[PDB]
């Protein structure tokens, strides 16, 4: 069976602009998917769904 | 992933 995945944290409120971004709210857990070819955004899920968000508004958390 | 860069930390 696959194990539970690690999760990160955000860090500052961010508020999607479109284009497959994602609204997040500082406290909110996400599963991180992977980045974009700079690293710059990150491509996350949270409990109101899936997209992109800046990598350096998230953090792993425990 | 968007082609513009995302907002700097606040």
């Amino acid at each position: 069976m696959e194990n539970d995945p690690n999760l990160f944290v955000a860090l500052y409120d961010f508020v999607a602009s479109g284009d497959n971004t994602l609204s997040i709210t500082k406290g909110e857990k996400l599963r991180v998917l992977g980045y974009n070819h700079n690293g710059e955004w990150c491509e996350a899920q949270t409990k109101n769904g899936q997209g992109w968000v800046p990598s350096n508004y998230i953090t792993p958390v425990n | 992933a968007p082609t513009y860069p995302p907002p700097l930390p606040p």
